[PDB]
């Protein structure tokens, strides 16, 4: 039933072009390791890719990652078609230029630094339209295929010649920014990334045939942890990744406003949500704004208490909203707040281990150039307590590092940045300043 | 040992006349109840996974490899030139990137001349003649890219070019011999 | 200073005969790998073994397990002397005979089935009054070097004659029973037992070096966790490995006014009578559970007095008290506060790494089927504890024996190491797993 | 490289050099320098295993090089059923297979089969194909032989003392 007809998954292979399937499905189409395929979603948006196999895939699984995703506009869990092209033929010339907020504070050949070694006897597939990543000079730059010859489709040959010459071009609406978060941006957290899937993916995506199958979704959702472990990069990432709108509440902030206010902020925060429905509405510091108090005698429950357990009561699950919080410990809060139909769910989003480090400096050197002495594995050894907020600033500031030992302005030469190579020394530097500037220079 | 039963083709051949596969209907891309719960249940199974776990186990990996060599006892592969001529060859998972590039010597006009064997992308270049292709996971059917440091626009024997097929007669080809013929 | 100087250390090796220096010791000794030391403890007693290189231990240090620590009689920490023993002549003739406490419930053929595999081209150096352990049908037999020929230790060629008949041969009292408890019996707690003898080795092994170097000792510690995941095992390991002497405190039987008080300041009594000692309190949650509101209410008698006798020992006293319970909430806080059970550590459940060890533990004296994969049974016991475990590993040995049925008070030796313990075995077990014959004692 | 083949016996031992080592007892007393050193290697264990750092691949491929750097050389003994050792220099990337070799041609009859093997346990080296660094005989180790049912007579002649043998070594080791 259906042998092309595949659901999508996330890749483990981060290359732009390519896409994994099951060896028994490579069997099943006659496909070669390297073979193109052509590729359609419910838009119908085409996209060419090369396909390898996967060891870890179930058989109706597509592994691709965010730039296929975002070309094809699907989501993790959404139908594509599969059908060969062999017919591919290679490119006499190509026209390509930057997206603009990708391109912001840089000049000088991007030919040279970027697209050059991209292409480079790569013989990748493309597609006029398509929007392309690549990483150098401590930046992703995003490039928009503008036309091909022959078009729609070609493979960059060799002899392809690459034009991009012309301004950097405006990111168009439906065209997602790779600069938002996904699950891609998080590491150390695969065993709870999981546990959150399990409860709100479904229930966010697929809301109609969620209900069909009867199981109750969760309504609250309790993030805890330190400072700096990832729990907003969580919620936000799982809001992308599932299409839901975001709505962002910070305790503290929503506290600083006047009696009355308060609750009118919170209420509209729902309704906001309720609106835009399938949504996320993500409670930052919720021991802010109901605390767990010591029992004084004709305590009167806070105001703003009462309100928020009106809110979350009053979320039926046709109103497609889940309700996430972030706090450092669950004792820290309202036992009120934690009875079932509440927030009855935790995930411990703590702090991580060593391989989990080692998976967070990757995320955050993978626009720098690395020299070979860099060892990270040796930096998450040495960074133990650290967690994710941590270790993205030791990144940073070990490229600050590298950048006061070579060179000011808002604007620099490409070639000159992609020359940039962060050195051990520049970690053992950052490293000892550890204790958990230029405008062309955007940080992570 | 193993019959390498050699053929070239060139996309240049394909007819170029027959209609185009029918359009899906809108339902295909449309997600059932039943898709939800396969989804689901990945989920869930990966969830367990990653609370409990469990160790990979030596016998695991050693049945797995069996398996795979078991399963693909015959691997095609497909060395594709800067021209598009695309020359083919049956191997045994257990040779070897030496064979193949042996293979490809044996059937270029000038035998003397330096070339390099690639798969892409990103370019990844096959530069140790040791590894089996089982190792170098050129199984159990694979494309790689011929390279030379001087492109001379010969590489292929002529005689040979002289009784290249259409793409899709070398993909009958493979099925013929993968089913053990 | 002196290279001939050594400490005495945890093996990795678990082979009788083998003890371990890092590479720059063997250098400066210029020890072949594979070649015979002589040993001697402060005792005197010598060893002959075969030295390997080990690529962890610092410099000072011997890796030796506990079969060779009894014969040398130290313990991890003492000190040894090493010296080369180039010249160990092959024997003409040894005699050895087994404990009788470890080969009670076996007749047969001792010298096939343990003896002569046992020696079988090993080229095995062999003092006499050694002790020596033999593993098969699914017991452990302790062997004693009675004689050898030549005096007083040889290398047990093949054509060395091997003479064993005789009277099962009684233990001595200064011969420590390697059926005590050790560190090698304990399995995924390689954590928890570092932080325990980081916390307790130097104040039960030397109290007079301990309190000179100004280190205030542990006065309490508290082992939590589920039940059977090995908080009395570890007591027990740690009280054993440092010659301290072990109290037990069955804290349930304790409580069941009157006679309670005199059990709880005898045991306290007969600690430091026999220091170093470890006090073990079992269940401690039994005698001072967590109270609720009862302000006006007057302490337990039970309580006091062991608030009474714990704060009543000062360091002189060389007692460590040490408690199990499942959970910390669950204890009184006035016990949880510093100069009492001051000092926490979880015994909490095994991982998947931590079952294999355990299975491997109590699988050391199975013979298993080639089939056997523990791997696949460690990662089929999920949430599973030690003493899981080892009813797990009881109930597959026992799953062999029915397959084969015999019946007696006594078993044949070659009988019983025919039984081979296969995956179905341990299936069956697992099947029945839900957290008789006196010939044989199980794990 | 050249062996340099060298047999010993310990019957051709001339030497009692110093044996009245009699040890004081304090040799064997437990000084505070001592018990600090025990503590403080605790502490280092249970900070490692509190922390559980990565073994990284900068550091396996460092022990290894630094070992093949510090030992290039290799001494192996060969000791045969009759007490007889043949003594032959390597190279740690040498293999097992060499080592049969070096022992064949100097066998009375070279068509006679034997094993090679490390004890205790009983560990016969099958494996002709493994080298000398990882089948651990590495720097200097002794390796056993047996047959089913030996040494070349005219080499038995020159046959030196252990203790000379040793000297050899160290000399070649530096
Ligand atoms: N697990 C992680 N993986 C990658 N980056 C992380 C992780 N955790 C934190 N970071 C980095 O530091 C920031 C952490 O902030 P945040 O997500 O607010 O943590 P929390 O919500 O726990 O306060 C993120 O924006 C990200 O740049
Ligand atoms: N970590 C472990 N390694 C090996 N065996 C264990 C372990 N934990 C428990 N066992 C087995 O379970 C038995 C009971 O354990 P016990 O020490 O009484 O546990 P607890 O005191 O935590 O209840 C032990 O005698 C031992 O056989
Ligand atoms: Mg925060
Ligand atoms: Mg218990």
């Amino acid at each position: 039933n259906r042998p092309n007809r595949l659901i999508v998954d996330e890749a483990i292979n981060e290359d732009n072009s390519v896409v994994s399937l099951s060896q028994p499905k490579m069997d099943e189409l006659q496909l070669f390791r390297g073979d193109t395929v052509l590729l359609k979603g419910k838009k119908r948006r085409e996209a060419v890719c090369i396909v390898l196999s996967d060891d870890t895939c179930s058989d109706e699984k597509i592994r691709m990652n965010r730039v296929v995703r975002n070309n094809l506009r699907v989501r993790l869990g959404d139908v594509i078609s599969i059908q060969p092209c062999p017919d591919v033929k290679y490119g006499k010339r190509i026209h390509v230029l930057p997206i603009d907020d990708t391109v912001e504070g840089i000049t000088g050949n991007l030919f040279e630094v970027y697209l050059k070694p991209y292409f480079l006897e790569a013989y990748r597939p493309i597609r006029k339209g398509d929007i392309f990543l690549v990483r150098g000079g401590m930046r992703a730059v995003e490039f928009k295929v503008v036309e091909t010859d022959p078009s729609p489709y070609c493979i960059v040959a060799p002899d392809t010649v690459i034009h991009c010459e012309g301004e950097p071009i405006k990111r168009e609406d439906e065209e997602e920014s790779l600069n938002e978060v996904g699950y891609d941006d998080i590491g150390g957290c695969r065993k709870q990334l999981a546990q959150i899937k399990e409860m709100v993916e479904l229930p966010l995506r697929h809301p109609a045939l969620f209900k069909a199958i009867g199981v109750k979704p969760p309504r609250g959702i309790l993030l805890y942890g330190p400072p700096g472990t990832g729990k907003t990069l969580i919620a936000r990432a799982v809001a992308n990744e599932t299409g839901a709108f975001f709505f962002l509440i910070n305790g503290p902030e929503i506290m600083s406003k006047l009696a009355g206010e308060s609750e009118s902020n919170l209420r509209k925060a729902f309704e906001e949500a309720e609106k835009n429905a399938p949504a996320i509405i993500f409670i930052d510091e919720l021991d802010a704004i109901a605390p767990k108090r010591e029992k004084t005698h004709g305590e009167v429950e806070r105001r703003i208490v009462s309100q928020l357990l009106t809110l979350m009561d009053g979320l039926k699950q046709r109103a497609h909203v889940i309700v996430m919080a972030a706090t450092n410990r669950p004792n820290s809060i309202d036992p009120a707040l934690r009875r079932f139909g509440r927030f009855d769910r935790e995930v411990d989003i703590g702090i991580p281990d060593a391989t989990g480090r080692l998976e967070i400096l990757q995320i955050h050197t993978k626009n720098m150039k690395l020299a070979d002495d860099v060892d990270l594995e040796q930096v998450a050894n040495e960074t133990h307590g650290h967690v994710g907020a941590d270790l993205a600033a030791l990144c940073s500031e070990a490229a600050l590092q590298a950048i006061r030992k070579k060179m000011e302005d808002e604007t620099i030469d490409a070639e000159v940045m992609n020359s940039l190579a962060v050195t051990m020394d520049d970690f053992r530097w950052a490293l000892s300043q550890s204790n958990p500037q230029v405008t062309w220079e955007d940080i992570g | 040992p193993v019959d390498r039963e050699p053929v070239v083709c060139h996309p240049d051949l394909e007819e170029r006349l027959q209609a185009w596969p029918a359009e899906l209907p809108d339902e295909f891309f449309e997600l059932t109840v039943d898709d939800v719960r396969r989804r689901l249940a990945q989920l869930k199974s990966e969830r367990k996974r990653l609370e409990e776990a469990p160790l990979v186990t030596k016998a695991f990996r050693e049945a797995q490899i069996k398996e795979k060599l078991e399963r693909y006892p015959k691997v095609a592969l497909r060395v594709l030139f800067p021209d598009r001529y695309v020359l083919q060859g049956f191997f045994r998972p257990s040779e070897t990137v030496g064979d193949l590039r042996d293979f490809v010597r044996s059937h270029l006009g000038n035998p003397e001349l330096s070339f390099y064997l690639f798969i892409t992308p990103p370019k990844t270049v096959l530069d140790d003649h040791t590894q089996t292709l089982f190792q170098a996971n050129l199984f159990p059917a694979a494309l790689v890219h011929l390279g030379a440091e001087e492109p001379a626009g010969v590489y292929l024997e002529p005689g040979l070019l002289e009784h290249a097929i259409s793409p899709s007669a070398a993909d009958v080809l493979v099925a013929r011999y993968m089913s053990r013929a």
